[PDB]
């Protein structure tokens, strides 16, 4: 059917999955089942209140920070900052995952077979879930990315796991696809991570025991979930929306608001509908206005419905057959979706403002693609690659050198170019910090290609502006506080798409470099001296050089070794020219025909360069 | 233009802690009568009492000699007024003593009040965050139905100052006492304005004025309705159980309408009754004054973004003359002569000039943001073009000047520009080596002075009295330029042999 189409998970895959997960409930911490070609690892949901929140854990949410190692993926390519998830739900995947279980090997075995791994749960196990499938992406997807390799995530009322950055690696890396959380309309499970510890203590555990397969302190617990929940949904749309900035930012000092998000495609279900959504801030705001109450007759009845609808999705996986499907982000009249499922006209318009952002951040990317193809600028880079770069390598001094000195035109001309590519790389620099453009696009293959060509290329003429204008004299060294941030961005973009498939983190892999060069001294001071160092990307090389030319030997030789090892992989990658840096007016040349005959003789650079 | 976020922002405040426990401490405050300092939620309240006074509505400047100082709103020309009662209660409750010492250690403070208690509230909120230094602690000020505290003065230098945000005041649409001061008075800071129904936010005083002047004339009024705040904020508070769709018509099919009519019908009003168009071309007026300024700051830093090869043109014009073998310095070089470069060089200055002169323009006459000269990104533009152009704009005056009737460059022939560019620079160790460009911008207008006093003291040797004035102001202009140059604060074309600077000095010195 379409729900088929839309999310690659057809009916009895559902069913099997949903089997799976009430068999969960008996066996310790996971449970596989064996179906024809599909493995199913259903996890086993727990009730209490320690595994929702994590005792130990002094945060008002108790979220934790993934590690960079165990989750690489999971962070922001260009802005360094990694993922949140809930601290007991990845406890719990942790004691799963640990080798004194048989989890990894029937992981490995189900992955040596061919078969569809589907990762299912139910309440907290979905949860576990989610967690698991991130994990195997992380492991065995990106590592070679076959069809077969493909995963399935599905859970059934589970509460919400990571934060917004754990939803925009997901969609980065395009793996949103592969999860499906079936919510029923009035399930409190999903919406209980939105409220503060603080707000629901008190009343938790009874709750949760309720949960489990007085009427005061069930009302009182959804009353109090629901009050946080409309608090962080308004200022989720109020936000992103841009819309008053200055009195947001002051009140945000004073809010304490939870930071869980949707991710991946949700499924909100009634007795008739079927509601497939994708947008992470319209899945936010469809659990806040799906579960209002529309009289005094229906409120009185919602805290009992909010129980009993944790345990529907027995029915639901029954008579999914018999449901009307749509898709939210599809269609463009969402108004009779949204009535049928009890959204008032205030929150159809904060959906609809979800909605249309996403397509506003979709056109962005269109004017930004449109702008990056016009011949005007494609006429920059082409310019600075053929007529600039071989007139200043036939001068014998390179073009860094004629751009940090000489005055041509051809100079005058070079700089104006610099600043108006930095003046387009800036801008979308700006749109991806306001998250203006879609998610994979610090994913795409031609925006990597072009940022990758752009940096190589200007980078250089950067290092020689900033050091023409003595700004290494006020401003400190470039490599610590002068350089651009879309340079690291393009570096940090390029990085990524070229180590994840072996699944190392580029500052490990250049610690691994040098730590193979087998310098003269040991860890702790080497990694001392090679602080904010400029051998860690290509196009900083000459930035390095000017860090080096001017101070004694031995206080640099740490420094100077690092940089000859790293100029033949440079070299071989094209991230340094090897006509430009070796003529006999280089800067770099005439600063190593300084140093002393013994290191000239033991450097790997004899053959280049003669006194 | 597109969205609506007057109702929106208003829901994002009620939906807070904030608002109930704001509530909660007030009401506390009044049932025990005195100022009351709390703690929820790792949020310190301050509750002031509603205090029963006889007048209401004088106003008198803010004191400059008192233990109760306000650093921050002292630049507006007309001298900021306040509510004299409000001032002469502050200093007989001693909020001042008993707060500044019992907030020690406090880093989120919330200070609230109601009816009088509110104005009290938001004139210490004005102390705590109008010092010389901000405070150890966040200030926020909620209050509810407080009459109007100072004049339209006040108002604008508070909104200058960027700090309207640090006070909401929730007042209910039949609350007559902040609608009923006298008109000298003017509001600041959001104002809420409530109903059964919903709430609506206002951040823009003439907007809330204009707010005020529809409630007296249309609805109705009471006085209970100023102790109905409770019931207010409770009822307020708990909406989010209900849903809440727009009864009573369809709504238009755009987004912007409907997000209209739905804060039209949260204010209570029908879209069909007087009130109810006069309430949504409010609505519509104040997002519209709101939008303008950032449109405009956005078209001007894409002009600004367009005009950046001109200062590239002028850069390299300044590296080619100091790097020639005359060695003149670009102020000589584009005085002295007319060259194809000069010529270049002159269109580029010219349209640094202009669009420079577009901007301070659109600053002064209140077009762009209050924050704009406050962003770093201008007052690096604004550095960068004065340093490289004005000796430029400074050799096209003397070229084009009379040599007796066209006076000098300072005394009042400088460009209003280089004048509010000098403001905002402000309003934001020796140099190892000569600085890239020389750091006093006017240094080559007071040279052609000091050289026009010089052709004066050489043009008498018979006055030897107008000889020893002349010396005398020749003396501080050499002394400038000595500690200008000691401490190598001036690019190198100022020493350049055949710089005019050069000349002058040997002139003088030949003098002595």
């Amino acid at each position: 059917m379409a729900f088929e189409a839309l999310t690659g998970i057809n009916g009895d895959l559902i069913t099997r999955s949903w089997s799976a997960s009430k068999q969960a409930y008996l066996t310790e911490r996971y449970h596989k089942e064996e179906a024809g070609a599909v493995v199913i690892f259903a996890f086993q949901p727990s009730f209490s209140e320690k595994d929702f929140f994590d005792p130990d854990n002094k945060s008002s949410f108790g979220e934790i920070k993934l590690n960079r190692v165990q989750f690489p993926c999971m962070r922001k390519i260009g802005k360094g900052d990694v993922a949140t998830v809930n601290e007991a739900f990845l406890k719990n995947l942790e004691a799963i995952i640990d080798p004194r279980t048989s989890f990894q090997a029937s992981v490995e075995m189900a992955v040596r077979s061919r078969k569809q791994i589907v990762f299912t749960g139910h309440s907290s196990g979905g949860a576990t879930a989610i967690l698991a499938t991130v994990w195997y992406l992380e492991k065995y997807f990106i590592r070679n990315p076959n069809v077969y390799l493909e995963p399935r995530c599905v859970t059934f009322g589970a509460p919400l796991v990571g934060d917004s950055i754990f939803s925009h690696a997901l969609g980065r890396e395009k793996w949103s696809r592969f999860f499906v959380n079936f919510v029923s309309r009035f399930d409190i499970v999903p919406r209980i991570m939105l409220a503060r510890k603080a707000s629901v203590e008190e009343t938790l555990p009874h709750v949760l025991a309720q949960l489990d397969p007085s009427e005061q302190r069930i009302t009182e617990f959804y009353t109090r979930v629901m009050r946080d929940t409309s608090t962080v949904a308004n200022q989720a749309v109020c936000e992103l929306t841009g819309s008053a900035e200055a009195f947001l930012e002051t009140l945000s000092s004073f809010l304490e608001l939870s930071p869980y998000r949707p991710a991946g495609t949700f499924v909100f279900s009634t007795e008739k509908r079927l509601v497939a959504v994708n947008n992470s801030d319209a899945i936010l705001q469809m659990l806040f206005y799906t579960s209002q109450a529309s009289d005094e007759q229906e409120w009185s009845l919602i805290p009992f419905r909010s129980i009993r609808d944790h345990h529907s999705y027995e029915e639901l996986v029954q008579s999914m057959g018999k449901k009307l499907f749509n898709h939210l982000d599809g269609e463009n009249s969402i108004e009779s979706t949204l009535n049928d499922l009890g959204v008032s006209t205030r929150g159809r318009q904060y959906v609809q403002a979800a909605l249309e952002e996403e397509k506003k951040r979709v056109e962005n990317q269109k004017k930004i693609i449109q702008v990056i193809e016009q011949e005007r600028f494609l006429k920059k880079l082409a310019w600075i690659e053929d007529e600039y770069k071989p007139k200043c390598q036939a001068h014998k001094n390179g073009y860094y050198d004629s751009f940090k000195v000489s005055n041509e035109e051809n100079d005058f001309k070079a700089n104006v170019k610099r600043a108006e590519l930095a003046g387009v790389f800036d801008e979308v620099l700006g749109l991806m910090k306001k998250c203006q453009l879609p998610d994979e696009f610090e994913g795409d293959i031609d925006w990597i290609k072009l940022a990758t060509r752009y940096r190589r290329l200007v980078e250089p003429l950067d290092i020689a502006n900033y050091h023409r204008h003595l700004k290494n004299e006020d401003t400190g060294p470039y490599m610590k506080r002068g350089r651009p941030t879309r340079y690291i961005y393009a570096q940090r973009g390029y990085e990524h798409y070229i180590l994840k498939p072996n699944g190392m983190i580029a500052e490990d892999v250049f610690w691994n470099k040098v730590n193979g060069l087998n310098l003269g001294l040991q860890l702790e001071e080497i990694q001392e001296t090679l602080k904010n160092s400029g051998s860690e990307c290509g196009s900083c090389f000459w930035a390095e050089v000017e860090e080096l030319k001017g101070k004694p030997y031995e206080e640099v030789e740490v420094r100077v070794k690092t940089l000859e090892g790293m100029l033949g992989e440079w070299i071989t990658d094209g991230e340094v020219d090897d006509k430009e840096i070796f003529l006999e007016g280089s800067t770099f040349r005439k600063w190593w025909i300084t140093l002393p005959k013994n290191h000239k003789s033991h450097s790997p650079l004899r053959d280049y360069m003669m006194d | 233009c597109r969205f609506e976020t007057s109702e929106l922002q208003a829901s994002v405040m009620i939906s807070t802690p904030l608002f109930t426990d704001s509530w909660s401490s007030c009401n506390t405050a009044n049932c025990n009568g005195s100022i009351k300092i709390h703690d929820i939620a790792g949020i310190t309240y301050v509750a002031i009492p509603a205090v029963s006074m006889i007048q209401l509505g004088n106003l008198v400047g803010l004191p400059v000699t008192g233990d109760v100082l306000f650093p921050g709103l002292s630049s507006d020309e007309p001298l900021p007024m306040v509510d004299a009662a409000i001032l002469k209660l502050f200093l007989q409750l001693k909020i001042k003593e008993g707060l500044e010492l019992e907030l020690l250690g406090k880093k989120l403070v919330v200070i609230t009040g109601h009816s009088t208690g509110g104005a009290l509230a938001a004139f210490t909120a004005l102390w705590l965050l109008s010092q010389s230094s901000p405070p150890s602690f966040r200030v926020f000020c909620i209050t509810f139905g407080s009459p109007l505290l100072g004049n339209q003065s006040l108002s604008t230098s508070i909104s200058r100052s960027r700090l309207a945000h640090n006070f909401c005041h929730v007042v209910s649409i039949h609350d007559l006492v902040p609608r009923s001061s006298n008109e000298q008075f003017w509001p600041f800071g959001t104002y809420l304005f409530c109903s059964d129904k919903g709430g609506v936010c206002l951040d823009n005083a003439g907007s809330v004025r204009l707010m005020f002047n529809i409630l007296n004339t249309t609805a109705t009024q009471n006085t209970e309705e100023h102790q109905r705040y409770g019931h207010y904020v409770f009822t307020l508070s708990h909406m989010f159980l209900k849903s809440r769709s727009f009864l009573g018509g369809s709504i238009p099919d755009n987004s912007y309408q409907a997000g209209v009519a739905l804060a039209v019908e949260a204010l209570g009003f029908s879209n069909d009754d007087t009130s109810g168009v006069l309430v949504k071309e409010c609505i519509e007026t104040a997002t519209r004054i709101v939008r303008a300024p950032i449109l405009r700051s956005a078209e001007l830093a894409n002009e600004l973004a367009s005009v950046l090869p001109a200062r590239l043109e002028i850069q390299w014009y300044k590296d080619r003359c100091d790097a020639s073998e005359e060695q003149l310095g670009y102020y000589d070089f584009f005085k002295r002569y007319s060259l194809k470069r000069d010529f270049k060089v002159n269109m580029s200055r010219i349209r640094l000039a202009k669009f420079w002169d577009t901007v301070i323009k659109m600053v002064e006459t209140n077009e762009l943001p209050f924050d704009f000269h406050l962003g770093k990104k201008w007052i690096y533009a604004s550095q960068f073009y004065q340093l490289l152009a004005e000796p430029l704009d400074i050799a096209n005056f003397y070229k084009n000047r009379d040599i007796k009737t066209g006076g000098h460059y300072l005394e009042g022939n400088r460009p209003k520009r280089y004048e509010v560019i000098d403001k905002w620079q402000k309003g934001v160790c020796v140099r190892s080596r000569y600085a890239s460009t020389t750091q006093d911008t006017c240094f080559w207008a007071k040279l052609e002075q000091a050289k026009e006093w010089l052709d004066e003291a050489r043009k008498e040797s018979s006055d030897p009295q107008r000889r020893s004035l002349l010396r005398e102001k020749i003396v501080p202009f050499e002394s400038y330029a000595n500690t200008l140059v000691t401490k190598k604060e001036v690019s190198l074309d100022v020493k350049a042999k055949n710089s005019s600077y050069s000349v002058w000095e040997a002139n003088l010195k030949e003098f002595k």
